[PDB]
């Protein structure tokens, strides 16, 4: 009733473990965050394995069968035979 | 006051408190590795070094001006032409076969008097 | 330019390397200080033309 | 309205700002000028004309 | 105080407070067997034993949470049959609904269920809360009178009793002891205990027009910087 | 009227003062401050006038179980 | 209630001034007057009621006493910079409560956006000019005046007209789309044709 | 290992389509948009139902209590609420 | 500084998850984010890795290209 | 306060408006009425809905331009969904009885009315046009007036 | 109040000793200067951009909510459940893959995270400085 | 108050003509920052000031 | 119906100025006109609008320079 904390005619003690209503939404926000334990670490574990499959990806897209090159070294337009040498003819 | 004291140390080296104004000011030491991945830029070096004297005949140097004609390559998806969001849908991207040379106008080019970008506003 | 919203003046300043060799914190230090002799020239002026 | 003419600085000061750091306003003033014409030209009625015209 | 004034407020194109078939172009109408070849329709007869098993299972479903609190489940009780007997009691005659107001009403509440199901529903959520907030206080009681201590509750009764002997001893020329009279003497206790304690400011205004906030400081100015904790 | 003044004393004409206090602050409160949700031990304003129902009896023996001749009003009932 | 004081004062700042403890320099009225409201002569009213109560009518006693100006409104600029900066969305929210009452319509509200916003794009290549000036002055090109507005024998472009018309046959230049080329990329066949050679 | 995670690629995208670039820009405009309509109109259902809930009612009419009202009065009640059932109960029906 | 923005970009969502956990685990309603959140996030990771990886292999190959053909000029 | 700021009145009475229509019976309000959204940015050009889009791309009728395309592509499946519904006898639903014995004559007329039934949405696209053209003229007779 | 707050008090728990029983009180413009730089709970401490991730989180979230329950497309084909006439039903996984893509907002944001930047012009703008150059500069 | 919208676009209107028409803005604004800044920094206590300060 | 008394309503007052600016001005401006601003105020009203206009002029007779 009168023992209610006052900001001003307050110790540096009681400031120190005041926990007030600011601290019982952090500590429900905590509550979350213990709890997606699982979630998010099964999440960074696939990242983990799913990184393997990527570096054999990456030396098949560039290197390829036979280490000769892969798909890196293909490239494709949507331009027809009369633009290509319009463009020509521009330069 | 704290917080303007803060704020002090920051604008020392950020200058403008605007945003969208400027930029800040970092002097950085000098070794072999400033700018190593444009080395190969021609006019970036022109920029970051060369102050050029105004003559009285007040031009741009003819060769440089000749070198910026030579087009530069523009994608050609475009979204943003309400046409071409409809007709790239329909649109086969063949396999373009090199040719051996570094300039195969496979886009369209950034030159506003090409027939593929005559749409887009070069200001 | 540097007190200026979105500066067309490139040629002011705005693209060089501008040092100075005045104390730092100059928003904290030196700015108010100009301020202050500021108040110094309009207090001594309103006395004496009063 | 305590600090109308302090505001008032501050209000013309950041119009000057602008002006000053502003070099080609004038082309966007005329760069302004046709879609100023164009919209309220078009939403006319839908705003002000409806309530002394055809409905 | 105030009545809605337009008489047409309650005016419709189908009728007056018609909720239940409102005018839509595309109308029902009837279906001859000779000439019709084929149907769509996803209309049944079904609904009847639909809303039957439909109350089992959100009473059953939701009987898991209670923890045997026969209060509680007789409590609840209550509240799902109020829930089921909205269109049997309803102003809106919802045997004349549109498309069929049975096969709605079930497929609202199956929607209902599907929530008391995974222990989800508001409903439920806030009966956990009520309860829990009500045998927090019942067992501050206990607490209390295992102790021989009096509660708060018995102290008002008590005070009330003596309160009427004082009224109905001096209320000698008439002998009527009205509900009225009983009722505001209790009301002029619990105003002076309400008032009594530290509640937080429920009315905008108190005595005066200003509002009770802790905004409402204005001037004159006289509260200093504000100082630190003590060591 | 609608000729109140100047954009700038616009918040000026907005008080009305119970009170002959000069001067006046101008600010008029707009909403009650809530800081902190607190629940109330306010009944909820609902309950208001809702008609005899079956509630009122599973209540009622609630309260007459909590006393002696209750409990016989009740089971004899 | 138990968290009342400590969030209360949390949440908002009070005044630290003691301005009205002193007695006399306590303030009439007469320092920041309102000249349009209209109750403005009932107002000069009380200020001279003010002024009549604290001299028993004899205002000869204020003439001869000391005028003060109102020491509350000092440093209320900077309290409301400060607030603006600590909470700059809550500031411009209460402050424009009762202008935001009346809420125009759809229409109105669109245009007072899409004039903002257009006259924002518009300064934005107004910024990127000035920049293409400026490599042109760097280039070797003396530059008299400034803009892009030529008084002389030139052509001009004035900027896309911020209407549909012009908006579905027009559009800007992105930056992002020129590209080097990706004949670029057949220049690693040498560095799988080394790796054999050396016998990677 | 398979070709299929090739898709993953942005650094050389120029080299086939250059068009994810472009469409997830109007993706994220589309659910922005759709967010500022739909959480209007979900949202904006509680004036209503807190205007119908507290003035449609009518003397004329039987006012039902609904689930909320149910678990409020039994299991809700405050402590003057008790004291003025059991100071009415104790008074007429016990002493009279 | 590209690969790191996207990363942090990423870790973003997952403290959006984590501090919405009760939400979008009990409630139906939030059933299918639950359910692919973590495939988008899987994907996420491989473009930002692929990138990197990418990126990382070519700067070798280069690397190694001009000393051995430095030498053979030599 | 929903009954003093005019914000939260007009879009609240708005929406409760467009629900309300649900009784019209077209289909669940629940399913197109995203599409109502979408088309809102189609016809809304003419009242400048777009405005705060105009920094979010460089074009700012980007997502008028997607929405045409969606209103066109979910209108042309609404009827073939609507077969799909009515089943294997879905040109009954359409012509309903034949009249000649041959299903090679039926086929031909069981053809016209599937077309038909397709015609009578798609040629309400040229109404589309119309709105677009007459947009354009203005616009051209604007930006093109006398300024001296 | 918050842990980072708990923490600055340990350890300026004898500066505070130090302003608020000696300083604050001694007299003079020392006490002025004293009670000015006290230490002890904060006077207008909240943070608004906490606040407004908190709103904004709950706003959006509400309608992750709507957009995601919907009624599903493949259940409405066999007609046998809720759904016999749907035209609209192929509109029903839109809003859906429409959030979903909204994880990337801010994964992608700016042309820089959508490619490889320093094949794209712009960049070459960076380097020299945010400096204009001719579009051709990624040839030259 | 029956023509805000008709007002704002002759005013927007004339905004854009003076703007339209003055083509040197900028030296406009640049040449106006010093008067702007010695008048309003001079009168300040004798309009705004003595209110607060002084006298 | 419209509120058709407020038909050309715009063109009435624009007739009106031409005819009688300075009454016009003199009556619409009356009740503003009862608080009067200190000299100071309405000096530099005129001052700075003055200098405006001159400022104004002088890049008029600039343009006709740039013309020559
Ligand atoms: C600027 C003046 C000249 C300078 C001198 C100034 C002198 C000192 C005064 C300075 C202060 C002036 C105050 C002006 C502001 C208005 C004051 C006010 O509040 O009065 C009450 C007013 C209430 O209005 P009301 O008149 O009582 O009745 C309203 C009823 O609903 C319906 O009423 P109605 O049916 O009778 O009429 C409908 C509509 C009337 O219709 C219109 O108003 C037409 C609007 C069309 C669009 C115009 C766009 C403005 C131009 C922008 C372009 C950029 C500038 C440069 C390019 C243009 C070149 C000319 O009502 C209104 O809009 C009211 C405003 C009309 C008068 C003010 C309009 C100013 C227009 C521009 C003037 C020219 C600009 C010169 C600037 C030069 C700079 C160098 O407050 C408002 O709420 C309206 C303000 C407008 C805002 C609309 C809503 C915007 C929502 C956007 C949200 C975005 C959120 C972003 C958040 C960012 C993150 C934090
Ligand atoms: C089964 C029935 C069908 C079901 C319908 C279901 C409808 C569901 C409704 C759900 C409502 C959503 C709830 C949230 C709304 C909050 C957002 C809002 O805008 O409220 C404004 C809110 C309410 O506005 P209001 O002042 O009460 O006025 C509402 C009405 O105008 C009333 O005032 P009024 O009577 O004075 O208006 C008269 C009207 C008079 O209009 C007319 O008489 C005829 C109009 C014909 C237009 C001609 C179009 C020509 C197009 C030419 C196109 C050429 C170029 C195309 C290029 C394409 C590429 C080739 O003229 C107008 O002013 C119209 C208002 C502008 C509407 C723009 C969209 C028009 C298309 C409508 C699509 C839906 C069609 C449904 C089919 C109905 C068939 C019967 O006011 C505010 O300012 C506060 C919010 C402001 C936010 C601005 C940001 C806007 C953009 C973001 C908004 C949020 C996301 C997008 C929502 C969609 C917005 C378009
Ligand atoms: C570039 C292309 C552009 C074109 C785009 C078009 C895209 C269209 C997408 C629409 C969706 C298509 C997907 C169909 C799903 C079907 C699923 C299913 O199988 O469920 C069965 C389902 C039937 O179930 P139900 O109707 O609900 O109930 C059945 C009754 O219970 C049954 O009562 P019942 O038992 O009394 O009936 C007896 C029996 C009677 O049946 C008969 O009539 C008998 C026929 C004669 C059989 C041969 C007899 C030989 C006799 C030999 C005798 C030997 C004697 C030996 C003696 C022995 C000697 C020892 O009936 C049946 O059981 C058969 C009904 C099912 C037939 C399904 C036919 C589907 C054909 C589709 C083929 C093409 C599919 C391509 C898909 C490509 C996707 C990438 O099929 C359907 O519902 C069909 C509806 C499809 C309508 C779609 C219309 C869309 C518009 C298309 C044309 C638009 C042109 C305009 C274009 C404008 C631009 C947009
Ligand atoms: C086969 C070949 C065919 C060849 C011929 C083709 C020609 C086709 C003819 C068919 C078209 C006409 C259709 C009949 C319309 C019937 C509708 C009706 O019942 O009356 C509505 C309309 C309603 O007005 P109201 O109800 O009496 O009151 C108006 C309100 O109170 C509002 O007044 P307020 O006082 O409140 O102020 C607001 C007012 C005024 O607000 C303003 O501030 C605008 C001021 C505009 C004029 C000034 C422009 C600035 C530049 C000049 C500066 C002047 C002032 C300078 C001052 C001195 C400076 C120191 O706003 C207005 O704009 C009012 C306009 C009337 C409403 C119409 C909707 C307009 C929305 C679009 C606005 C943008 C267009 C503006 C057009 C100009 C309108 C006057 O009355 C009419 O004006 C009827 C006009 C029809 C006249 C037809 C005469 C015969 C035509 C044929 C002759 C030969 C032509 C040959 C042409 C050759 C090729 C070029
Ligand atoms: C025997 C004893 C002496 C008897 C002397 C006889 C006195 C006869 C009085 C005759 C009255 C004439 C009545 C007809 C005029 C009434 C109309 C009028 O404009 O009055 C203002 C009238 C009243 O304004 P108010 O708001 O009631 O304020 C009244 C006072 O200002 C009070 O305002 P406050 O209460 O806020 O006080 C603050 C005060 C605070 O002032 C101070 O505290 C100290 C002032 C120190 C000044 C330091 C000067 C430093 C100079 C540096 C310059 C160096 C550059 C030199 C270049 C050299 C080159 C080598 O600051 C001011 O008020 C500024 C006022 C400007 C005064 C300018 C004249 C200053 C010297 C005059 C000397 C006259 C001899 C007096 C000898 C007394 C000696 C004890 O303003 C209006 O509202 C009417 C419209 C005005 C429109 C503006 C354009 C008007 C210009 C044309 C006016 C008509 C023709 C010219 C008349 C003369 C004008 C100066
Ligand atoms: C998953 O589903 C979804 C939601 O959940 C429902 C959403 O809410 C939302 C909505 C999302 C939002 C409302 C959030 C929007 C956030 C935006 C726009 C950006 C926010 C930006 C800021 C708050 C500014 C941050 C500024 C910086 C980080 C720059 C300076 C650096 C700082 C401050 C950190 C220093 C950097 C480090 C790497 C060190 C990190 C330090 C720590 C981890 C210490 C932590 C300490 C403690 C005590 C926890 C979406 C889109 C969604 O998809
Ligand atoms: C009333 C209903 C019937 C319609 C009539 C209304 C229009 C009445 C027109 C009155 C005009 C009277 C004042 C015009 C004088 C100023 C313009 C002028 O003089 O013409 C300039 C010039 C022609 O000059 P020259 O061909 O070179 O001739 C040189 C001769 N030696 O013409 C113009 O500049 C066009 C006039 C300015 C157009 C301004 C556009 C205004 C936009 C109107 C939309 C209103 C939207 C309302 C919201």
């Amino acid at each position: 009733p009168q023992l209610w904390p006052n900001p001003n005619k307050l110790r540096f003690a009681d400031l120190y473990k005041y926990q007030g209503v600011e601290m019982k939404k952090i500590n429900d926000s905590i509550k979350n965050y213990k709890a997606a334990k699982f979630y998010i670490g099964g999440i960074l574990g696939g990242c983990l394995v799913f990184k393997f499959f990527i570096d054999a990806a990456v030396d098949k897209y560039i290197f390829g069968e036979n280490g000769n090159g892969g798909k890196f070294l293909e490239m494709q337009t949507i331009n027809s035979n009369y633009d290509y040498y319009y463009n020509r003819q521009f330069q | 006051f704290v917080m303007y004291a803060f704020a002090a140390k920051v604008l020392d080296h950020l200058g403008n408190p605007f945003p969208f104004s400027g930029h800040g000011q970092i002097v950085a030491a000098a070794d072999r590795w400033n700018h190593w991945d444009v080395r190969c830029y021609d006019n970036v070096m022109k920029a970051l070094k060369y102050i050029r004297i105004p003559t009285v005949q007040n031009n741009i140097p003819e060769a440089t001006r000749w070198y910026g004609r030579q087009p530069g390559h523009l994608l050609r998806a475009d979204t943003y032409w309400i046409p071409n969001l409809v007709s790239q849908r329909f649109a086969k991207h063949q396999p373009a076969h090199w040719d051996g040379t570094q300039n195969m106008p496979i886009f369209r080019l950034a030159d506003p008097k090409h027939k593929d970008s005559y749409m887009v506003q070069f200001r | 330019n540097s007190a200026l919203i979105g500066s067309e003046n490139q040629s002011d300043s705005m693209n060089e390397l501008n040092t100075n060799f005045s104390m730092t914190y100059y928003i904290l230090t030196v700015l108010p200080g100009k301020f202050i002799y500021w108040i110094y020239e309009i207090l001594h002026t309103f006395f004496v033309v009063c | 309205m305590s600090r109308k003419f302090l505001l008032t600085f501050w209000g013309g000061f950041f119009v000057l700002n602008f002006g000053m750091a502003t070099v080609d306003l004038n082309w966007i003033m005329k760069s302004t000028y046709i879609p100023w014409i164009f919209w309220f030209q078009l939403m006319y009625f839908y705003v002000e004309g409806k309530n002394s015209m055809f409905m | 105080g105030y009545k809605i004034r337009n008489k047409s407020i309650f005016w419709t194109r189908a009728g007056w407070k018609n909720n239940w078939h409102p005018k839509n172009f595309n109308a029902p109408r009837p279906s001859y067997g000779e000439f019709t070849m084929g149907i769509r329709c996803r209309n049944d007869h079904h609904s009847f034993l639909r809303y039957v098993q439909t109350y089992r299972n959100m009473s059953r479903h939701c009987k898991q949470y209670f923890l045997g609190d026969k209060q509680l489940e007789e409590t609840f009780i209550l509240g799902l049959r109020s829930l089921f007997l909205v269109p049997y009691d309803s102003q809106c005659l919802t045997d004349q609904i549109k498309h069929g107001g049975e096969r709605r009403f079930v497929d609202q509440l199956d929607r209902d269920f599907e929530l008391i199901s995974y222990n989800t529903h508001p409903y439920q959520l806030f009966t956990y809360t009520v309860r829990n907030e009500h045998l927090a206080w019942k067992n501050e009681q206990y607490e209390k009178i295992q102790k021989g201590e009096k509660t708060f509750e018995q102290e008002l009764l008590d005070y009330l009793d003596e309160q009427v002997l004082a009224e109905k001893a001096k209320l000698r020329d008439g002998q009527n002891f009205s509900i009225e009279r009983m009722t505001e003497i209790a009301l002029h206790v619990f105003r002076k205990a309400r008032a009594g304690k530290v509640r937080p400011a429920q009315d905008v205004r108190g005595p005066d027009g200003n509002v009770n906030d802790f905004l409402e400081q204005r001037r004159p100015f006289e509260h200093p910087n504000p100082t630190g904790v003590t060591h | 009227t609608l000729q109140w003044g100047s954009l700038a004393e616009r918040p000026m004409v907005d008080r009305v003062m119970s009170t002959s206090t000069w001067p006046v602050p101008y600010y008029q409160r707009l909403f009650k401050a809530y800081p902190i949700r607190e629940k109330k031990d306010k009944m909820s304003l609902l309950l208001s006038d809702i008609d005899i129902d079956d509630t009122n009896w599973y209540q009622a023996k609630d309260f007459l179980r909590g006393s002696f001749r209750g409990r016989q009003i009740v089971d004899y009932v | 209630s138990l968290h009342e004081k400590m969030q209360t004062d949390y949440l908002w700042v009070k005044d630290h001034s003691q301005a009205d403890s002193w007695a006399k320099a306590r303030t009439h009225g007469y320092n920041y007057i309102a000249h349009t409201v209209p109750n403005k002569k009932e107002r000069y009213e009380m200020i001279w009621r003010s002024m009549g109560k604290s001299t028993d009518w004899e205002l000869e006693k204020f003439r001869l006493g000391k005028k003060f100006p109102d020491r509350g409104n000092k440093r209320r600029w900077f309290k409301n910079l400060f607030r603006l900066i600590k909470n700059p969305m809550g500031y411009i929210f209460w402050k424009t409560y009762k202008a935001r009452l009346a809420k125009p319509s759809l229409i109105v509200t669109s245009m007072f956006i899409g004039f903002t916003l257009g006259f924002i794009k518009l300064k934005a290549q107004s910024i990127a000019y000035s920049k293409k000036q400026y490599a042109t002055l760097r280039a070797g090109k003396n530059i008299e005046g400034s803009g892009q507005v030529h008084f002389g024998y030139h052509d001009q472009k004035w900027g896309m007209p911020a209407i549909p018309m012009f908006q579905l046959m027009y559009y800007e230049l992105p930056g992002n789309s020129i590209v080097v080329n990706p004949c670029r990329n057949q220049n690693y066949r040498l560095y799988f044709e080394m790796r054999k050679k050396l016998g990677i | 290992i398979l070709d299929y995670l090739f898709l993953l690629d942005l650094n050389d995208d120029l080299t086939r389509k250059a068009v994810f670039e472009q469409v997830i820009i109007f993706i994220f405009i589309y659910c922005t948009m759709n967010f500022l309509a739909w959480s209007t109109v979900v949202e904006l259902i509680w004036p209503t139902h807190f205007f119908n809930r507290r003035h449609s009612s009518s003397q004329e009419f039987i006012r039902f209590r609904t689930y909320t009202e149910v678990l409020l009065k039994i299991s809700a009640y405050n402590d003057f609420f008790y004291v003025l059932n059991n100071y009415y109960y104790n008074q007429k029906l016990i002493l009279k | 500084a590209t690969a790191l923005y996207k990363s942090s970009a990423l870790a973003g969502n997952l403290f959006l998850y984590a501090y919405n956990y009760n939400n979008f685990t009990a409630n139906i309603r939030l059933r299918t984010m639950r359910y692919l959140f973590p495939v988008v996030s899987l994907a996420i990771f491989g473009n930002i890795y692929w990138d990197y990886r990418s990126q990382l292999v070519k700067v070798n190959l280069f690397d190694e290209y001009i000393q051995a053909r430095a030498q053979e000029l030599v | 306060n929903p009954n003093t700021e005019e914000n939260t009145i007009d879009s609240d009475y708005l929406a409760a408006s467009g629900t309300v229509e649900a009784e019209k019976e077209i289909t669940s309000i629940d399913d197109y009425l995203g599409l109502v959204f979408a088309i809102a940015y189609v016809f809304g050009v003419f009242f400048y809905v777009h405005g705060w889009t105009s920094m979010l791309s460089h074009a700012v009728l980007l997502l008028s331009c997607y929405s045409i395309i969606i209103m066109f592509l979910f209108i042309l499946g609404m009827p073939t969904l609507l077969l799909y519904d009515f089943g294997i006898f879905f040109l009954a639903y359409l012509k309903g009885a034949g009249k000649y014995i041959s299903s090679v004559a039926e086929m031909m007329f069981d053809y016209t009315a599937c077309l038909v039934f397709y015609i009578r949405i798609l040629a309400q696209w040229i109404r589309v046009v119309l709105m677009v053209v007459t947009f354009i003229s203005l616009s051209h007779y604007v930006s093109d007036f006398d300024i001296t | 109040m918050n842990p980072i707050q708990k923490a600055w008090l340990k350890i300026l728990e004898p500066v505070s000793y130090v302003i608020n029983e000696k300083m604050a009180k001694r007299t003079g413009i020392i006490g002025k200067l004293g009670r000015f730089f006290a230490i002890g709970p904060r006077e207008y401490g909240v943070h608004p951009i906490n606040r407004m991730f908190i709103f904004m989180n709950r706003k959006y979230m509400a309608f992750q909510a709507v957009a995601l329950h919907r009624y599903s497309f493949v259940k409405s084909l066999t007609h046998n459940g809720f759904h016999m006439l749907r035209v609209f039903r192929h509109f029903a996984f839109v809003l859906p893959a429409t959030v979903l893509a909204g994880l990337g907002l801010f994964v992608y944001w700016g042309d820089d995270n959508k490619c490889y930047s320093p094949d794209r012009f712009p960049y070459l703008k960076k380097r020299a400085g945010d400096m204009a150059l001719p579009l051709n500069s990624l040839n030259q």
